[PDB]
Protein backbone atom coordinates (compact mmCIF):
# COMPACT_ATOMS: atom_id res chain seq x y z
CA UNK A 1 0.00 0.00 0.00
CA UNK A 2 1.01 3.62 -0.84
CA UNK A 3 3.22 5.79 2.08
CA UNK A 4 5.60 8.41 2.41
CA UNK A 5 8.76 6.38 0.74
CA UNK A 6 11.10 5.01 3.13
CA UNK A 7 14.37 6.01 1.49
CA UNK A 8 13.20 8.55 -1.23
CA UNK A 9 13.25 11.49 1.46
CA UNK A 10 15.48 14.07 3.06
CA UNK A 11 16.63 12.71 6.09
CA UNK A 12 16.11 15.83 8.93
CA UNK A 13 12.02 15.16 8.01
CA UNK A 14 10.55 13.36 10.97
CA UNK A 15 7.77 11.29 9.61
CA UNK A 16 5.41 8.82 12.13
CA UNK A 17 5.84 5.37 12.27
CA UNK A 18 2.95 4.66 9.98
CA UNK A 19 4.71 7.27 7.58
CA UNK A 20 1.21 9.12 6.66
CA UNK A 21 2.60 11.84 9.02
CA UNK A 22 5.83 14.32 8.47
CA UNK A 23 7.10 17.15 10.43
CA UNK A 24 8.81 19.55 9.08
CA UNK A 25 12.85 20.82 10.01
CA UNK A 26 14.35 23.75 9.58
CA UNK A 27 14.94 24.97 5.62
CA UNK A 28 12.92 23.64 3.33
CA UNK A 29 13.07 20.08 2.51
CA UNK A 30 11.19 17.19 0.55
CA UNK A 31 9.19 13.98 0.99
CA UNK A 32 7.97 11.42 -2.27
CA UNK A 33 5.05 8.91 -1.88
CA UNK A 34 6.50 5.00 -2.44
CA UNK A 35 4.06 5.52 -5.70
CA UNK A 36 4.11 6.96 -8.95
CA UNK A 37 1.44 7.41 -12.22
CA UNK A 38 2.44 8.32 -15.70
CA UNK A 39 -0.82 8.22 -16.48
CA UNK A 40 -4.83 8.71 -16.15
CA UNK A 41 -6.16 11.04 -13.27
CA UNK A 42 -5.31 10.27 -9.96
CA UNK A 43 -6.26 12.28 -6.60
CA UNK A 44 -4.62 12.22 -2.98
CA UNK A 45 -5.41 14.43 -0.12
CA UNK A 46 -3.11 16.31 2.50
CA UNK A 47 -4.41 17.66 6.15
CA UNK A 48 -2.55 20.27 7.78
CA UNK A 49 -2.42 19.43 11.14
CA UNK A 50 -0.51 22.01 13.11
CA UNK A 51 0.76 25.00 11.63
CA UNK A 52 2.84 27.45 13.77
CA UNK A 53 4.16 30.42 13.52
CA UNK A 54 6.39 31.08 10.86
CA UNK A 55 6.27 27.81 9.19
CA UNK A 56 5.34 26.56 5.96
CA UNK A 57 4.29 24.30 3.16
CA UNK A 58 4.77 23.53 -0.36
CA UNK A 59 2.66 20.52 -1.33
CA UNK A 60 2.07 18.72 -5.03
CA UNK A 61 3.76 16.56 -7.86
CA UNK A 62 6.96 15.28 -8.08
CA UNK A 63 9.03 13.55 -10.66
CA UNK A 64 12.05 11.35 -9.22
CA UNK A 65 14.76 13.78 -9.47
CA UNK A 66 12.87 16.97 -8.18
CA UNK A 67 15.39 17.76 -5.29
CA UNK A 68 14.96 16.58 -1.88
CA UNK A 69 16.92 19.73 -0.22
CA UNK A 70 15.16 22.58 -1.78
CA UNK A 71 11.33 23.59 -1.71
CA UNK A 72 8.67 21.32 -4.02
CA UNK A 73 8.57 23.63 -7.31
CA UNK A 74 11.73 24.37 -6.91
CA UNK A 75 12.92 22.83 -10.76
CA UNK A 76 11.88 21.27 -13.32
CA UNK A 77 10.97 17.79 -12.06
CA UNK A 78 8.00 19.15 -9.50
CA UNK A 79 4.62 22.07 -8.99
CA UNK A 80 4.11 23.08 -6.09
CA UNK A 81 1.19 24.67 -4.24
CA UNK A 82 2.92 27.10 -1.39
CA UNK A 83 0.28 27.39 2.10
CA UNK A 84 1.53 31.26 2.37
CA UNK A 85 -0.60 33.07 -0.09
CA UNK A 86 -1.43 30.01 -2.26
CA UNK A 87 1.31 30.64 -4.91
CA UNK A 88 2.00 28.24 -7.29
CA UNK A 89 5.54 26.90 -7.72
CA UNK A 90 7.46 25.47 -10.60
CA UNK A 91 11.13 26.20 -11.72
CA UNK A 92 11.34 28.57 -8.43
CA UNK A 93 8.75 30.87 -10.29
CA UNK A 94 6.06 31.69 -8.17
CA UNK A 95 2.67 33.17 -9.58
CA UNK A 96 -0.49 34.29 -8.36
CA UNK A 97 -2.58 31.29 -8.14
CA UNK A 98 -5.23 31.40 -4.86
CA UNK A 99 -5.78 32.77 -1.41
CA UNK A 100 -3.62 30.64 1.21
CA UNK A 101 -4.26 27.39 2.98
CA UNK A 102 -3.49 26.74 6.87
CA UNK A 103 -4.14 25.07 9.68
CA UNK A 104 -7.25 22.55 9.38
CA UNK A 105 -7.53 22.78 5.96
CA UNK A 106 -7.72 19.95 3.54
CA UNK A 107 -6.05 20.25 0.53
CA UNK A 108 -6.42 18.30 -2.64
CA UNK A 109 -4.12 17.14 -5.32
CA UNK A 110 -5.55 16.11 -8.68
CA UNK A 111 -3.19 15.54 -11.94
CA UNK A 112 -4.49 14.28 -15.25
CA UNK A 113 -1.72 12.69 -17.56
CA UNK A 114 -3.28 11.65 -20.57
CA UNK A 115 -2.27 8.28 -22.70
CA UNK A 116 -3.60 17.97 -22.38
CA UNK A 117 -1.85 17.67 -18.79
CA UNK A 118 -3.15 18.95 -15.98
CA UNK A 119 -2.43 19.95 -12.26
CA UNK A 120 -5.23 20.86 -10.28
CA UNK A 121 -5.56 21.93 -6.61
CA UNK A 122 -8.46 21.59 -4.04
CA UNK A 123 -9.14 23.34 -0.69
CA UNK A 124 -11.92 21.70 1.42
CA UNK A 125 -13.54 20.13 -1.87
CA UNK A 126 -13.29 23.78 -3.57
CA UNK A 127 -11.66 23.61 -7.15
CA UNK A 128 -9.18 26.65 -6.76
CA UNK A 129 -8.46 26.22 -10.64
CA UNK A 130 -6.23 24.88 -13.13
CA UNK A 131 -2.24 25.47 -12.09
CA UNK A 132 -0.70 23.81 -14.91
CA UNK A 133 -1.54 22.51 -18.35
CA UNK A 134 0.82 20.74 -20.38
CA UNK A 135 3.31 19.51 -17.75
CA UNK A 136 6.65 17.46 -18.07
CA UNK A 137 5.64 13.70 -19.18
CA UNK A 138 7.44 11.55 -16.67
CA UNK A 139 6.47 9.64 -13.64
CA UNK A 140 4.69 11.96 -10.99
CA UNK A 141 4.68 11.48 -6.73
CA UNK A 142 2.35 13.03 -4.56
CA UNK A 143 5.21 15.13 -2.61
CA UNK A 144 5.25 17.18 0.46
CA UNK A 145 8.18 19.93 1.59
CA UNK A 146 8.19 21.65 4.64
CA UNK A 147 9.52 24.50 5.47
CA UNK A 148 10.18 24.46 9.74
CA UNK A 149 7.82 22.53 12.24
CA UNK A 150 4.58 22.30 10.44
CA UNK A 151 3.20 19.20 10.55
CA UNK A 152 0.86 17.50 8.01
CA UNK A 153 -0.96 14.20 6.83
CA UNK A 154 -1.11 12.58 3.55
CA UNK A 155 -4.57 10.36 2.73
CA UNK A 156 -4.09 8.55 -0.31
CA UNK A 157 -7.72 7.09 -0.41
CA UNK A 158 -9.76 5.23 -1.44
CA UNK A 159 -12.16 7.75 1.06
CA UNK A 160 -11.49 11.19 0.42
CA UNK A 161 -12.41 13.45 3.37
CA UNK A 162 -13.80 16.16 -0.17
CA UNK A 163 -13.89 14.32 -2.92
CA UNK A 164 -14.53 16.58 -5.93
CA UNK A 165 -17.42 17.32 -7.03
CA UNK A 166 -18.15 16.18 -11.08
CA UNK A 167 -14.22 15.48 -11.48
CA UNK A 168 -13.00 11.51 -12.36
CA UNK A 169 -10.05 10.05 -11.28
CA UNK A 170 -8.59 6.95 -9.18
CA UNK A 171 -7.46 7.19 -5.75
CA UNK A 172 -3.39 6.91 -5.52
CA UNK A 173 -4.08 3.87 -3.25
CA UNK A 174 -5.38 1.96 -6.42
CA UNK A 175 -1.39 1.86 -6.94
CA UNK A 176 -0.78 -0.20 -3.38
CA UNK B 1 20.97 9.01 -20.68
CA UNK B 2 19.57 8.83 -16.36
CA UNK B 3 21.45 6.93 -14.47
CA UNK B 4 19.61 3.67 -13.42
CA UNK B 5 20.30 1.87 -10.29
CA UNK B 6 17.71 -1.04 -10.70
CA UNK B 7 16.23 -2.40 -13.68
CA UNK B 8 12.43 -1.34 -14.66
CA UNK B 9 10.07 -3.05 -16.56
CA UNK B 10 8.45 -1.48 -19.33
CA UNK B 11 5.12 -0.69 -18.66
CA UNK B 12 3.24 -0.99 -22.34
CA UNK B 13 0.31 1.45 -23.58
CA UNK B 14 -2.61 -0.16 -24.74
CA UNK B 15 -2.09 1.47 -27.96
CA UNK B 16 1.67 0.47 -27.69
CA UNK B 17 1.53 -1.76 -31.09
CA UNK B 18 -0.78 1.12 -33.09
CA UNK B 19 -0.36 3.65 -35.58
CA UNK C 1 27.11 -24.06 0.38
CA UNK C 2 26.39 -21.42 -1.78
CA UNK C 3 24.42 -17.90 -0.83
CA UNK C 4 21.00 -17.52 -2.03
CA UNK C 5 21.29 -15.72 -5.34
CA UNK C 6 19.64 -12.69 -4.10
CA UNK C 7 21.48 -12.23 -1.46
CA UNK C 8 24.83 -12.08 -3.77
CA UNK C 9 22.33 -9.61 -5.71
CA UNK C 10 21.96 -6.82 -3.25
CA UNK C 11 25.85 -7.19 -2.59
CA UNK C 12 26.72 -6.56 -5.72
CA UNK C 13 24.18 -3.42 -5.47
CA UNK C 14 25.27 -2.18 -2.80
CA UNK C 15 29.28 -2.80 -3.22
CA UNK C 16 29.58 -2.12 -7.27
CA UNK C 17 29.92 1.78 -7.03
CA UNK C 18 32.92 1.73 -5.78
CA UNK C 19 34.25 -1.30 -7.58
CA UNK C 20 34.10 0.09 -11.31
CA UNK C 21 34.52 3.21 -13.18
CA UNK C 22 34.35 4.47 -16.13
CA UNK C 23 37.76 5.93 -17.72
CA UNK C 24 38.98 6.45 -21.36
CA UNK C 25 40.11 2.56 -22.91
CA UNK C 26 42.87 1.91 -25.21
CA UNK C 27 40.29 -0.58 -26.75
CA UNK C 28 37.63 1.83 -28.16
CA UNK C 29 36.38 5.40 -26.70
CA UNK C 30 35.07 4.71 -22.93
CA UNK C 31 35.26 1.32 -21.35
CA UNK C 32 34.35 -0.01 -17.57
CA UNK C 33 37.35 -0.47 -15.15
CA UNK C 34 38.48 -2.45 -12.21
CA UNK C 35 38.81 -0.44 -8.95
CA UNK C 36 39.52 -2.73 -6.37
CA UNK C 37 40.85 -6.55 -7.23
CA UNK C 38 37.72 -8.74 -7.88
CA UNK C 39 37.80 -12.83 -7.18
CA UNK C 40 36.87 -15.22 -9.77
CA UNK C 41 32.87 -16.30 -9.91
CA UNK C 42 31.92 -12.88 -8.62
CA UNK C 43 29.81 -9.91 -9.61
CA UNK C 44 31.20 -7.57 -10.77
CA UNK C 45 28.09 -5.05 -12.40
CA UNK C 46 24.69 -5.47 -13.60
CA UNK C 47 23.53 -4.51 -17.41
CA UNK C 48 20.77 -2.31 -16.12
CA UNK C 49 17.78 -0.31 -18.07
CA UNK C 50 14.13 -0.83 -18.96
CA UNK C 51 13.06 -4.28 -19.37
CA UNK C 52 11.47 -4.70 -22.17
CA UNK C 53 9.62 -7.62 -24.34
CA UNK C 54 11.56 -8.48 -27.70
CA UNK C 55 8.88 -7.60 -30.08
CA UNK C 56 9.43 -4.11 -28.82
CA UNK C 57 13.06 -3.74 -30.24
CA UNK C 58 12.01 -2.96 -33.48
CA UNK C 59 9.51 -0.20 -32.88
CA UNK C 60 12.71 1.29 -30.38
CA UNK C 61 15.59 1.30 -33.01
CA UNK C 62 13.37 2.88 -35.21
CA UNK C 63 12.35 5.47 -32.79
CA UNK C 64 16.17 6.02 -31.87
CA UNK C 65 17.55 6.55 -35.50
CA UNK C 66 14.30 9.17 -35.84
CA UNK C 67 15.65 11.34 -33.19
CA UNK C 68 18.85 10.99 -34.16
CA UNK C 69 20.13 9.55 -30.89
CA UNK C 70 22.88 7.57 -32.58
CA UNK C 71 23.72 3.73 -31.36
CA UNK C 72 21.25 2.04 -29.44
CA UNK C 73 22.67 -0.20 -26.02
CA UNK C 74 20.47 -3.01 -26.10
CA UNK C 75 21.23 -6.46 -24.49
CA UNK C 76 19.09 -9.24 -25.17
CA UNK C 77 18.15 -11.32 -22.32
CA UNK C 78 16.83 -14.42 -23.90
CA UNK C 79 14.39 -14.53 -26.57
CA UNK C 80 11.24 -12.87 -25.19
CA UNK C 81 13.06 -10.39 -23.47
CA UNK C 82 15.58 -7.14 -23.99
CA UNK C 83 17.64 -4.80 -21.73
CA UNK C 84 17.31 -1.40 -23.28
CA UNK C 85 20.09 1.12 -21.89
CA UNK C 86 19.72 3.51 -24.31
CA UNK C 87 18.12 6.47 -22.27
CA UNK C 88 18.20 4.76 -19.20
CA UNK C 89 21.08 2.43 -17.93
CA UNK C 90 24.31 2.20 -15.57
CA UNK C 91 27.86 2.36 -15.81
CA UNK C 92 27.74 -1.60 -17.60
CA UNK C 93 26.65 0.03 -20.89
CA UNK C 94 30.21 1.11 -21.73
CA UNK C 95 31.70 -2.71 -21.31
CA UNK C 96 33.57 -2.95 -24.27
CA UNK C 97 34.53 -6.61 -26.13
CA UNK C 98 37.52 -8.65 -25.99
CA UNK C 99 38.43 -12.05 -27.83
CA UNK C 100 40.22 -13.08 -24.83
CA UNK C 101 37.52 -11.16 -21.97
CA UNK C 102 37.82 -11.23 -18.07
CA UNK C 103 34.21 -11.30 -17.64
CA UNK C 104 31.01 -13.44 -18.99
CA UNK C 105 27.23 -12.99 -18.80
CA UNK C 106 24.93 -14.67 -16.66
CA UNK C 107 20.80 -14.58 -16.86
CA UNK C 108 19.39 -14.40 -13.02
CA UNK C 109 16.02 -14.56 -12.06
CA UNK C 110 15.21 -12.35 -8.85
CA UNK C 111 11.73 -12.59 -7.65
CA UNK C 112 10.32 -13.45 -11.20
CA UNK C 113 12.22 -10.77 -12.58
CA UNK C 114 15.06 -11.33 -14.92
CA UNK C 115 18.56 -9.69 -14.87
CA UNK C 116 21.87 -9.60 -17.00
CA UNK C 117 24.93 -10.01 -14.42
CA UNK C 118 28.36 -9.58 -15.41
CA UNK C 119 30.67 -11.95 -13.48
CA UNK C 120 34.67 -12.24 -13.19
CA UNK C 121 35.66 -15.35 -15.71
CA UNK C 122 39.12 -15.14 -13.03
CA UNK C 123 40.69 -12.93 -10.74
CA UNK C 124 40.91 -9.63 -11.98
CA UNK C 125 43.07 -6.60 -10.81
CA UNK C 126 42.63 -2.71 -10.40
CA UNK C 127 43.30 -0.96 -12.83
CA UNK C 128 42.02 -3.78 -15.93
CA UNK C 129 39.56 -2.80 -18.36
CA UNK C 130 36.47 -5.29 -17.62
CA UNK C 131 35.47 -6.86 -21.07
CA UNK C 132 33.05 -9.55 -22.36
CA UNK C 133 33.15 -11.54 -25.53
CA UNK C 134 29.88 -9.66 -27.35
CA UNK C 135 29.50 -12.87 -29.11
CA UNK C 136 28.39 -11.34 -32.42
CA UNK C 137 26.53 -12.92 -35.56
CA UNK C 138 29.04 -14.05 -37.94
CA UNK C 139 28.09 -11.07 -40.45
CA UNK C 140 29.47 -11.15 -44.48
CA UNK C 141 32.14 -8.98 -45.59
CA UNK C 142 30.40 -5.49 -46.29
CA UNK C 143 29.53 -4.66 -42.70
CA UNK C 144 32.29 -6.66 -40.51
CA UNK C 145 33.37 -3.59 -38.32
CA UNK C 146 37.48 -4.73 -37.03
CA UNK C 147 38.08 -5.32 -33.71
CA UNK C 148 40.71 -3.39 -31.24
CA UNK C 149 40.82 -5.31 -28.32
CA UNK C 150 44.79 -5.75 -28.64
CA UNK C 151 44.98 -10.01 -27.77
CA UNK C 152 47.15 -11.65 -29.45
CA UNK C 153 44.27 -14.31 -29.90
CA UNK C 154 42.45 -11.50 -31.52
CA UNK C 155 39.64 -12.56 -34.13
CA UNK C 156 40.64 -9.11 -35.87
CA UNK C 157 36.66 -8.43 -36.30
CA UNK C 158 33.62 -8.51 -33.64
CA UNK C 159 31.73 -10.12 -35.81
N1 LIG D 1 37.00 -4.51 -29.09
C1 LIG D 1 36.47 -3.45 -29.70
N2 LIG D 1 37.13 -2.87 -30.76
C2 LIG D 1 36.59 -1.77 -31.40
N3 LIG D 1 35.39 -1.24 -30.97
C3 LIG D 1 34.74 -1.79 -29.92
C4 LIG D 1 35.26 -2.91 -29.27
N4 LIG D 1 34.41 -3.24 -28.27
C5 LIG D 1 33.36 -2.37 -28.29
N5 LIG D 1 33.56 -1.47 -29.31
C6 LIG D 1 32.65 -0.37 -29.69
O1 LIG D 1 31.79 -0.05 -28.62
C7 LIG D 1 30.43 -0.27 -28.95
C8 LIG D 1 29.73 -1.02 -27.83
S1 LIG D 1 29.11 0.10 -26.56
C9 LIG D 1 30.68 0.05 -25.66
C10 LIG D 1 31.12 1.44 -25.20
C11 LIG D 1 32.05 2.17 -26.17
N6 LIG D 1 33.40 1.63 -26.09
C12 LIG D 1 32.02 3.67 -25.89
O2 LIG D 1 33.04 4.30 -25.62
O3 LIG D 1 30.96 4.28 -25.92
C13 LIG D 1 30.40 -1.06 -30.25
O4 LIG D 1 29.42 -0.51 -31.10
C14 LIG D 1 31.78 -0.86 -30.84
O5 LIG D 1 31.71 0.15 -31.82
ZN1 LIG E 1 39.81 -8.77 -30.66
Amino acid sequence: RVLLALHDRAPQLKISDDRLTVVGEKGYSMVRASHGVRKGAWYFEITVDEMPPDTAARLGWSQPLGNLQAPLGYDKFSYSWRSKKGTKFHQSIGKHYSSGYGQGDVLGFYINLPESSEIIFYKNGVNQGVAYKDIFEGVYFPAISLYKSCTVSINFGPCFKYPPKDLTYRPMSDMG
Amino acid sequence: FKELDENVEYEERESEFDI
Amino acid sequence: SDLPMPMRFRHLKKTSKEAVGVYRSPIHGRGLFCKRNIDAGEMVIEYAGIVIRSILTDKREKYYDSKGIGSSYMFRIDDSEVVDATMHGNAARFINHSCEPNCYSRVINIDGQKHIVIFAMRKIYRGEELTYDYKFPIEDASNKLPCNCGAKKCRKFLN
